[PDB]
Protein backbone atom coordinates (compact mmCIF):
# COMPACT_ATOMS: atom_id res chain seq x y z
CA UNK A 1 0.00 0.00 0.00
CA UNK A 2 0.95 3.70 -0.63
CA UNK A 3 1.38 5.37 2.23
CA UNK A 4 0.82 9.55 1.57
CA UNK A 5 1.74 12.03 4.64
CA UNK A 6 0.54 15.24 4.49
CA UNK A 7 1.56 17.74 6.78
CA UNK A 8 1.12 19.87 8.31
CA UNK A 9 -1.92 18.92 10.28
CA UNK A 10 -3.35 22.18 11.03
CA UNK A 11 -2.39 25.67 9.27
CA UNK A 12 -3.30 29.00 10.31
CA UNK A 13 -3.88 31.61 7.61
CA UNK A 14 -4.54 35.17 7.37
CA UNK A 15 -7.41 35.40 4.41
CA UNK A 16 -6.05 36.89 1.58
CA UNK A 17 -2.70 34.70 1.91
CA UNK A 18 -1.10 31.87 0.88
CA UNK A 19 -1.09 28.19 2.35
CA UNK A 20 0.96 25.30 1.20
CA UNK A 21 -0.09 21.72 2.22
CA UNK A 22 2.36 19.12 1.26
CA UNK A 23 1.51 15.41 0.41
CA UNK A 24 4.36 12.54 0.49
CA UNK A 25 4.39 9.02 -1.13
CA UNK A 26 6.24 6.12 0.22
CA UNK A 27 6.92 4.99 -3.02
CA UNK A 28 5.96 5.97 -6.79
CA UNK A 29 2.65 6.81 -8.05
CA UNK A 30 3.65 6.98 -11.96
CA UNK A 31 1.02 4.06 -13.03
CA UNK A 32 2.15 1.76 -15.85
CA UNK A 33 0.80 4.36 -18.23
CA UNK A 34 3.03 6.97 -17.04
CA UNK A 35 0.25 9.22 -15.90
CA UNK A 36 0.12 10.42 -12.01
CA UNK A 37 -3.11 9.91 -10.85
CA UNK A 38 -2.79 12.19 -7.63
CA UNK A 39 -6.51 13.95 -6.72
CA UNK A 40 -6.73 16.85 -3.64
CA UNK A 41 -10.07 17.05 -2.11
CA UNK A 42 -11.46 19.71 0.34
CA UNK A 43 -14.04 18.89 3.14
CA UNK A 44 -15.96 21.15 5.19
CA UNK A 45 -17.71 19.98 8.44
CA UNK A 46 -20.78 18.63 7.83
CA UNK A 47 -20.65 17.91 4.18
CA UNK A 48 -18.75 15.51 1.73
CA UNK A 49 -15.40 15.62 -0.09
CA UNK A 50 -15.27 17.60 -2.50
CA UNK A 51 -12.96 17.13 -5.78
CA UNK A 52 -9.89 20.60 -6.59
CA UNK A 53 -7.34 19.36 -8.55
CA UNK A 54 -6.89 16.03 -10.30
CA UNK A 55 -3.80 14.47 -11.97
CA UNK A 56 -1.40 16.47 -9.98
CA UNK A 57 -2.56 19.46 -11.66
CA UNK A 58 -5.74 19.95 -12.96
CA UNK A 59 -8.61 22.05 -11.99
CA UNK A 60 -12.02 20.35 -11.89
CA UNK A 61 -15.23 22.30 -12.62
CA UNK A 62 -16.06 25.32 -10.75
CA UNK A 63 -12.74 24.93 -9.04
CA UNK A 64 -11.07 28.69 -8.48
CA UNK A 65 -8.03 29.40 -10.45
CA UNK A 66 -6.25 30.70 -6.68
CA UNK A 67 -5.94 26.45 -6.35
CA UNK A 68 -2.91 25.18 -8.18
CA UNK A 69 -1.41 21.69 -7.52
CA UNK A 70 1.85 20.30 -8.60
CA UNK A 71 4.85 17.94 -7.26
CA UNK A 72 7.46 14.86 -8.69
CA UNK A 73 7.81 12.03 -7.61
CA UNK A 74 6.82 11.13 -3.99
CA UNK A 75 6.34 14.67 -3.44
CA UNK A 76 2.89 16.70 -4.12
CA UNK A 77 2.49 20.12 -3.07
CA UNK A 78 -0.96 22.15 -3.32
CA UNK A 79 -1.07 26.15 -2.90
CA UNK A 80 -3.64 28.53 -2.31
CA UNK A 81 -4.04 32.07 -3.00
CA UNK A 82 -5.99 34.44 -2.16
CA UNK A 83 -7.29 32.36 0.30
CA UNK A 84 -11.18 33.20 0.87
CA UNK A 85 -13.05 32.04 4.06
CA UNK A 86 -14.95 29.33 2.20
CA UNK A 87 -11.67 27.54 1.20
CA UNK A 88 -11.63 26.84 5.33
CA UNK A 89 -11.50 22.92 6.05
CA UNK A 90 -10.19 20.27 5.67
CA UNK A 91 -7.68 19.29 2.66
CA UNK A 92 -7.14 15.64 1.64
CA UNK A 93 -4.59 14.21 -1.04
CA UNK A 94 -5.45 11.11 -2.95
CA UNK A 95 -3.92 8.65 -5.53
CA UNK A 96 -5.66 6.73 -8.29
CA UNK A 97 -2.78 5.09 -9.35
CA UNK A 98 -2.24 1.79 -7.85
CA UNK A 99 -4.69 -0.22 -5.87
CA UNK A 100 -5.58 -0.14 -3.31
CA UNK A 101 -6.14 3.70 -3.56
CA UNK A 102 -5.25 5.67 -0.51
CA UNK A 103 -5.77 8.92 1.13
CA UNK A 104 -3.80 11.30 3.24
CA UNK A 105 -3.90 12.01 7.15
CA UNK A 106 -5.59 15.54 6.01
CA UNK A 107 -4.18 19.06 6.45
CA UNK A 108 -6.95 21.35 8.37
CA UNK A 109 -6.99 25.24 6.85
CA UNK A 110 -8.21 27.17 9.70
CA UNK A 111 -7.79 30.97 9.73
CA UNK A 112 -5.93 33.46 11.85
CA UNK A 113 -7.14 36.15 14.40
CA UNK A 114 -6.78 38.63 17.12
CA UNK A 115 -5.90 36.96 20.13
CA UNK A 116 -8.31 36.84 22.87
CA UNK A 117 -8.24 35.26 26.33
CA UNK A 118 -11.19 32.99 27.60
CA UNK A 119 -14.53 33.69 29.15
CA UNK A 120 -14.59 31.11 32.42
CA UNK A 121 -17.38 29.97 33.89
CA UNK A 122 -17.14 27.01 36.74
CA UNK A 123 -20.12 24.94 37.55
CA UNK A 124 -20.67 22.81 40.65
CA UNK A 125 -22.61 19.36 40.31
CA UNK A 126 -26.25 19.62 39.89
CA UNK A 127 -28.31 17.98 43.23
CA UNK A 128 -29.97 15.58 40.66
CA UNK A 129 -26.28 13.95 39.99
CA UNK A 130 -25.84 14.03 43.79
CA UNK A 131 -29.13 11.67 43.83
CA UNK A 132 -27.52 9.26 41.71
CA UNK A 133 -24.03 8.71 43.15
CA UNK A 134 -21.91 10.52 40.95
CA UNK A 135 -20.59 14.29 40.88
CA UNK A 136 -18.85 16.21 37.89
CA UNK A 137 -17.20 19.48 38.00
CA UNK A 138 -17.97 20.99 34.13
CA UNK A 139 -15.82 24.38 33.36
CA UNK A 140 -16.27 26.11 30.17
CA UNK A 141 -13.75 28.22 28.49
CA UNK A 142 -15.43 30.47 25.85
CA UNK A 143 -14.44 32.06 22.92
CA UNK A 144 -10.74 32.35 23.18
CA UNK A 145 -7.79 32.74 20.02
CA UNK A 146 -5.70 30.62 19.82
CA UNK A 147 -7.11 26.62 19.95
CA UNK A 148 -3.89 26.13 22.43
CA UNK A 149 -4.50 26.57 26.17
CA UNK A 150 -3.66 24.95 29.29
CA UNK A 151 -6.45 23.79 31.82
CA UNK A 152 -5.53 23.56 35.50
CA UNK A 153 -7.75 21.50 37.85
CA UNK A 154 -7.13 22.37 41.67
CA UNK A 155 -8.95 20.85 44.63
CA UNK A 156 -8.33 22.39 47.85
CA UNK A 157 -5.10 23.92 46.27
CA UNK A 158 -3.92 20.62 45.25
CA UNK A 159 -3.82 20.07 41.39
CA UNK A 160 -5.39 17.43 40.06
CA UNK A 161 -4.63 16.19 36.24
CA UNK A 162 -6.84 12.69 36.82
CA UNK A 163 -10.07 11.96 35.61
CA UNK A 164 -10.62 15.15 33.62
CA UNK A 165 -11.94 14.92 30.17
CA UNK A 166 -11.30 18.14 27.76
CA UNK A 167 -13.68 18.98 24.85
CA UNK A 168 -12.54 21.74 21.73
CA UNK A 169 -15.41 22.66 19.33
CA UNK A 170 -14.23 23.39 15.67
CA UNK A 171 -13.03 27.06 15.15
CA UNK A 172 -16.56 29.60 14.94
CA UNK A 173 -16.92 30.59 11.69
CA UNK A 174 -18.94 33.76 12.45
CA UNK A 175 -15.55 35.35 14.50
CA UNK A 176 -13.23 32.38 14.65
CA UNK A 177 -12.66 31.58 18.07
CA UNK A 178 -12.30 28.15 19.97
CA UNK A 179 -14.25 26.98 22.94
CA UNK A 180 -13.71 24.10 25.25
CA UNK A 181 -15.37 22.65 27.98
CA UNK A 182 -13.15 20.84 30.82
CA UNK A 183 -15.10 18.06 33.23
CA UNK A 184 -13.89 16.41 36.36
CA UNK A 185 -15.63 13.00 36.97
CA UNK A 186 -16.04 12.50 40.71
CA UNK A 187 -17.50 9.85 43.25
CA UNK A 188 -20.42 11.81 45.61
CA UNK A 189 -18.38 10.76 48.23
CA UNK A 190 -15.28 11.71 46.81
CA UNK A 191 -17.33 15.51 46.28
CA UNK A 192 -18.05 15.97 49.70
CA UNK A 193 -14.67 15.12 51.23
CA UNK A 194 -13.43 18.43 49.66
CA UNK A 195 -14.95 22.41 49.67
CA UNK A 196 -12.67 24.25 47.04
CA UNK A 197 -12.80 23.56 43.46
CA UNK A 198 -11.21 25.75 41.16
CA UNK A 199 -10.63 25.56 37.03
CA UNK A 200 -8.07 27.76 35.84
CA UNK A 201 -7.09 28.85 32.28
CA UNK A 202 -3.62 29.41 31.58
CA UNK A 203 -1.54 31.94 28.43
CA UNK A 204 1.70 33.49 29.21
CA UNK A 205 2.49 33.86 26.07
CA UNK A 206 -0.70 36.14 26.78
CA UNK A 207 -3.37 37.31 28.97
CA UNK A 208 -1.80 36.10 32.50
CA UNK A 209 -3.95 33.54 34.54
CA UNK A 210 -8.03 33.20 35.06
CA UNK A 211 -9.02 31.76 37.67
CA UNK A 212 -12.25 30.53 38.62
CA UNK A 213 -13.55 28.85 42.01
CA UNK A 214 -16.39 27.75 43.96
CA UNK A 215 -16.83 26.23 47.84
CA UNK A 216 -20.23 25.47 49.15
CA UNK B 1 -28.61 17.50 -10.52
CA UNK B 2 -26.70 14.37 -10.16
CA UNK B 3 -27.30 12.31 -6.52
CA UNK B 4 -26.41 9.47 -4.22
CA UNK B 5 -28.16 8.83 -1.22
CA UNK B 6 -26.97 6.37 1.20
CA UNK B 7 -28.97 4.21 3.64
CA UNK B 8 -29.03 0.96 5.84
CA UNK B 9 -26.54 2.27 8.69
CA UNK B 10 -26.92 1.84 12.24
CA UNK B 11 -25.82 -0.27 15.46
CA UNK B 12 -24.68 -3.93 15.06
CA UNK B 13 -22.91 -5.92 17.47
CA UNK B 14 -19.73 -7.32 16.58
CA UNK B 15 -19.60 -10.41 14.34
CA UNK B 16 -22.90 -9.28 13.37
CA UNK B 17 -24.59 -8.24 9.93
CA UNK B 18 -26.05 -5.44 7.83
CA UNK B 19 -26.28 -3.78 4.87
CA UNK B 20 -26.00 -0.62 2.78
CA UNK B 21 -28.27 1.40 0.38
CA UNK B 22 -27.07 3.95 -1.86
CA UNK B 23 -29.49 5.45 -4.79
CA UNK B 24 -28.27 6.92 -7.89
CA UNK B 25 -30.06 9.87 -10.35
CA UNK B 26 -29.50 12.17 -12.88
CA UNK B 27 -27.12 9.77 -14.45
CA UNK B 28 -26.86 6.60 -16.60
CA UNK B 29 -25.80 4.52 -13.65
CA UNK B 30 -24.35 1.60 -15.37
CA UNK B 31 -21.99 3.53 -17.06
CA UNK B 32 -20.06 4.63 -14.27
CA UNK B 33 -17.91 2.71 -11.69
CA UNK B 34 -19.02 2.93 -8.21
CA UNK B 35 -16.84 2.55 -4.90
CA UNK B 36 -17.65 2.45 -1.08
CA UNK B 37 -15.66 4.83 1.16
CA UNK B 38 -15.42 4.84 4.95
CA UNK B 39 -14.50 8.04 7.32
CA UNK B 40 -13.70 6.94 10.87
CA UNK B 41 -14.03 8.30 14.13
CA UNK B 42 -10.08 10.00 13.82
CA UNK B 43 -11.49 11.68 10.61
CA UNK B 44 -9.29 9.22 8.12
CA UNK B 45 -10.67 8.03 4.50
CA UNK B 46 -10.70 4.64 3.16
CA UNK B 47 -11.42 3.06 0.20
CA UNK B 48 -13.58 0.41 0.68
CA UNK B 49 -14.80 -1.46 -2.71
CA UNK B 50 -14.98 -0.93 -6.11
CA UNK B 51 -17.77 -1.89 -8.70
CA UNK B 52 -17.67 -1.88 -12.86
CA UNK B 53 -20.52 -0.58 -14.69
CA UNK B 54 -20.90 -3.80 -15.98
CA UNK B 55 -20.61 -5.29 -12.31
CA UNK B 56 -17.84 -7.93 -13.58
CA UNK B 57 -15.26 -6.94 -11.98
CA UNK B 58 -15.01 -5.69 -7.89
CA UNK B 59 -12.03 -5.03 -5.98
CA UNK B 60 -11.78 -4.41 -2.31
CA UNK B 61 -8.81 -3.93 0.00
CA UNK B 62 -7.36 -6.77 2.55
CA UNK B 63 -8.74 -4.96 5.52
CA UNK B 64 -11.92 -5.86 4.01
CA UNK B 65 -11.66 -8.73 1.54
CA UNK B 66 -14.06 -11.67 2.49
CA UNK B 67 -15.80 -9.36 5.02
CA UNK B 68 -17.46 -7.35 2.31
CA UNK B 69 -19.30 -7.28 -0.78
CA UNK B 70 -19.95 -4.74 -3.19
CA UNK B 71 -23.20 -5.26 -5.23
CA UNK B 72 -25.46 -3.35 -7.94
CA UNK B 73 -28.15 -3.39 -9.08
CA UNK B 74 -28.59 -1.19 -12.61
CA UNK B 75 -31.87 -1.44 -13.86
CA UNK B 76 -33.04 -0.09 -10.12
CA UNK B 77 -30.08 2.01 -10.14
CA UNK B 78 -29.29 0.62 -6.89
CA UNK B 79 -25.70 -0.15 -5.18
CA UNK B 80 -25.43 -2.18 -2.04
CA UNK B 81 -23.06 -2.91 0.57
CA UNK B 82 -23.38 -6.42 2.06
CA UNK B 83 -21.19 -6.08 5.64
CA UNK B 84 -20.66 -9.05 7.60
CA UNK B 85 -18.58 -10.33 10.27
CA UNK B 86 -18.09 -6.44 11.77
CA UNK B 87 -15.83 -5.54 14.17
CA UNK B 88 -15.39 -1.95 16.33
CA UNK B 89 -12.33 -0.99 13.74
CA UNK B 90 -15.38 -1.03 10.92
CA UNK B 91 -17.12 1.96 12.84
CA UNK B 92 -17.20 4.85 10.18
CA UNK B 93 -19.82 6.99 7.94
CA UNK B 94 -20.05 4.99 4.99
CA UNK B 95 -19.97 7.25 1.84
CA UNK B 96 -21.03 5.81 -1.87
CA UNK B 97 -18.46 7.39 -4.48
CA UNK B 98 -18.55 7.02 -8.58
CA UNK B 99 -15.38 7.43 -9.67
CA UNK B 100 -14.79 6.70 -14.01
CA UNK B 101 -17.02 6.59 -16.90
CA UNK B 102 -16.30 2.71 -18.79
CA UNK B 103 -16.11 4.79 -21.86
CA UNK B 104 -12.44 6.78 -22.67
CA UNK B 105 -10.72 8.61 -20.99
CA UNK B 106 -9.87 8.14 -17.69
CA UNK B 107 -9.29 10.95 -14.90
CA UNK B 108 -10.60 12.36 -12.00
CA UNK B 109 -11.53 9.68 -9.77
CA UNK B 110 -14.86 10.08 -7.11
CA UNK B 111 -16.44 13.63 -8.15
CA UNK B 112 -19.82 12.93 -6.77
CA UNK B 113 -20.17 11.43 -3.30
CA UNK B 114 -23.00 11.32 -1.25
CA UNK B 115 -24.23 12.05 2.06
CA UNK B 116 -23.00 9.29 3.75
CA UNK B 117 -24.50 6.46 6.19
CA UNK B 118 -23.22 5.88 9.97
CA UNK B 119 -21.99 2.26 10.65
CA UNK B 120 -21.24 1.78 14.32
CA UNK B 121 -20.24 -2.21 15.72
CA UNK B 122 -20.15 -2.46 19.37
CA UNK B 123 -20.94 -4.60 22.01
CA UNK B 124 -22.06 -1.71 24.39
CA UNK B 125 -25.88 -1.37 24.62
CA UNK B 126 -28.01 1.29 23.73
CA UNK B 127 -28.22 3.78 26.93
CA UNK B 128 -30.28 6.72 27.09
CA UNK B 129 -28.42 10.22 28.08
CA UNK B 130 -29.00 11.69 31.87
CA UNK B 131 -29.97 14.97 31.74
CA UNK B 132 -27.61 17.63 34.10
CA UNK B 133 -28.90 21.51 34.86
CA UNK B 134 -25.61 23.32 35.29
CA UNK B 135 -26.36 26.94 36.90
CA UNK B 136 -24.01 29.24 38.56
CA UNK B 137 -23.97 28.30 42.71
CA UNK B 138 -25.49 30.83 45.01
CA UNK B 139 -22.54 33.47 45.54
CA UNK B 140 -20.87 33.50 42.24
CA UNK B 141 -19.87 37.09 41.11
CA UNK B 142 -22.60 38.45 38.24
CA UNK B 143 -21.92 40.27 35.09
CA UNK B 144 -23.95 41.75 32.00
CA UNK B 145 -23.67 37.98 30.58
CA UNK B 146 -25.01 34.57 32.20
CA UNK B 147 -23.67 31.31 30.90
CA UNK B 148 -25.67 28.62 32.14
CA UNK B 149 -25.07 25.00 30.45
CA UNK B 150 -26.28 20.71 30.09
CA UNK B 151 -24.43 18.33 30.70
CA UNK B 152 -25.64 15.22 29.15
CA UNK B 153 -24.07 12.34 29.90
CA UNK B 154 -23.65 8.39 29.96
CA UNK B 155 -25.34 7.68 26.91
CA UNK B 156 -25.02 5.27 23.42
CA UNK B 157 -24.67 5.56 20.47
CA UNK B 158 -24.27 8.59 19.06
CA UNK B 159 -25.95 10.86 18.43
CA UNK B 160 -28.00 13.57 20.10
CA UNK B 161 -29.86 16.53 19.66
CA UNK B 162 -29.33 19.34 21.71
CA UNK B 163 -31.46 22.91 21.71
CA UNK B 164 -32.49 25.50 24.11
CA UNK B 165 -35.73 26.93 24.37
CA UNK B 166 -36.88 24.48 21.56
CA UNK B 167 -34.91 26.08 19.21
CA UNK B 168 -35.59 29.61 19.59
CA UNK B 169 -32.29 30.37 21.38
CA UNK B 170 -29.55 29.74 19.39
CA UNK B 171 -27.28 32.78 20.30
CA UNK B 172 -24.21 32.20 22.24
CA UNK B 173 -24.50 28.63 21.86
CA UNK B 174 -21.86 26.29 22.40
CA UNK B 175 -22.32 22.59 21.95
CA UNK B 176 -19.16 20.70 22.80
CA UNK B 177 -18.08 17.01 21.00
CA UNK B 178 -18.96 14.03 22.56
CA UNK B 179 -16.57 12.21 24.31
CA UNK B 180 -15.91 8.40 24.52
CA UNK B 181 -16.03 8.00 28.82
CA UNK B 182 -15.75 3.84 29.06
CA UNK B 183 -18.05 2.93 26.18
CA UNK B 184 -20.29 5.68 26.94
CA UNK B 185 -20.37 8.99 25.43
CA UNK B 186 -20.72 12.39 27.13
CA UNK B 187 -21.27 15.82 26.26
CA UNK B 188 -22.22 19.17 27.11
CA UNK B 189 -23.52 22.52 25.81
CA UNK B 190 -23.57 25.79 26.88
CA UNK B 191 -25.55 29.07 26.14
CA UNK B 192 -24.85 32.08 27.40
CA UNK B 193 -27.39 34.94 27.59
CA UNK B 194 -28.19 38.77 28.84
CA UNK B 195 -28.28 38.96 32.99
CA UNK B 196 -31.63 40.15 33.07
CA UNK B 197 -33.15 37.64 31.26
CA UNK B 198 -32.20 34.78 33.36
CA UNK B 199 -33.94 33.72 36.05
CA UNK B 200 -36.88 36.20 35.51
CA UNK B 201 -37.11 34.37 31.87
CA UNK B 202 -37.02 30.57 32.03
CA UNK B 203 -34.53 28.30 30.12
CA UNK B 204 -34.68 25.03 29.22
CA UNK B 205 -32.74 22.60 27.59
CA UNK B 206 -34.14 19.71 25.57
CA UNK B 207 -32.33 16.66 24.27
CA UNK B 208 -33.33 14.04 21.82
CA UNK B 209 -31.72 10.90 21.72
CA UNK B 210 -33.05 8.83 18.90
CA UNK B 211 -31.43 5.73 19.28
CA UNK B 212 -33.19 5.50 22.71
CA UNK B 213 -36.76 7.17 21.43
CA UNK B 214 -35.77 9.27 24.67
CA UNK B 215 -36.40 12.84 24.79
CA UNK B 216 -35.61 15.16 27.68
CA UNK B 217 -36.92 18.93 28.93
CA UNK B 218 -34.56 19.96 31.69
CA UNK B 219 -35.82 23.94 33.05
CA UNK B 220 -31.90 25.63 34.23
CA UNK B 221 -33.20 26.67 37.81
CA UNK B 222 -31.14 29.07 40.19
CA UNK B 223 -29.70 27.21 42.65
CA UNK B 224 -30.63 28.06 46.52
CA UNK B 225 -29.12 27.72 49.39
Amino acid sequence: DVLMTQSPLSLPVSLGDQASISCRCSQSIVKSNGHTYLEWYLQKPGRSPKLLIYKVSNRFSGVPDRFSGSGSGTDFTLRISRVEAEDLGVYYCFQGSHIPWTFGGGTKLESKRADAAPTVSIFPPSSEQLTSGGASVVCFLNNFYPKDINVKWKIDGSERQNGVLNSWTDQDSKDSTYSMSSTLTLTKDEYERHNSYTCEATHKTSTSPIVKSFNR
Amino acid sequence: DVKLVESGGGLVKPGGSLRLSCAASGFTFRNYGMSWVRQTPEKRLEWVAAISGNSLYTSYPDSVKGRFTISRDNAKNNLYLQMSSLRSEDTALYFCARHDDYYGKSPYFFDVWGAGTTVTASSAKTTPPSVYPLAPGSAAQTNSMVTLGCLVKGYFPEPVTVTWNSGSLSSGVHTFPAVLQSDLYTLSSSVTVPSSTWPSETVTCNVAHPASSTKVDKKIVPRDC
